[PDB]
């Protein structure tokens, strides 16, 4: 795979190739791939690959990361959230 | 023992294309 | 995602914002997800998201978390399970 | 090897609500 601005991922703090699932809001697919970096600025979320047959251009979706961690830094982890338009621009990032 | 926890996300993010055939 | 009485996340020992898979008893849908922390006493399970087209009001699930171990702690893991009623009150907790 | 093992769980638990398109 899923190409995304790279502004996306930044905000997201999810690494390229970083594995990520895809919840599709509009059909309901769950699946697993990973981030490829998209063109700045241009709100990119491309579908490659067999991913293709589950999420369609215009569907929304959620995309998640998850990590590994100890006890401590579980604890005290406050996961970030990124809120996009419907051009994938930025709205806001929550934090916790 | 270790836990997996969400980290991150992108939240209602719209699909703007699809590449099946994709090679990369 | 779903949303979770934190009562019942301290009782199972689950953290918020920690992955958890849902099997859905009455329809038979498995997916990964993760856990907020939802009114503590309000006995609430809350499909967010995607994850609604496959879980509904209604439903009855298992919440899982799987762990890393190592291989001793593996060994002398004692699993938390919570059950509850009708109205997600505990009954009890079983350990091992 | 580290294992991947079962932990913990909520065992029969009926769904309250649900909200497809949360925002959060």
């Amino acid at each position: 795979x899923v190409t995304v601005d790279q502004d996306l991922l930044d905000a997201a703090g999810i690494l390229p190739f970083e594995q990520v699932d895809i919840y599709d809001i509009t059909n309901g697919a769950r699946l697993t791939t990973y981030a490829l970096p998209g063109e700045r600025g241009s709100g990119v979320i491309g579908i490659n690959g067999a991913a293709a047959h589950l999420v369609k251009p215009g569907d929304l979706v959620i995309l998640v990361a998850y990590g590994v961690f100890d006890e401590e830094e579980a604890r005290n982890l406050k996961p970030t959230v990124v809120l996009v338009d419907e051009r994938n621009r930025i709205l806001e990032v929550r934090k916790g | 023992m270790k836990r997996v926890m969400f980290h991150a996300k992108i939240h209602r993010a719209t699909v703007t294309q699809a590449d099946l055939h994709y090679v990369g």
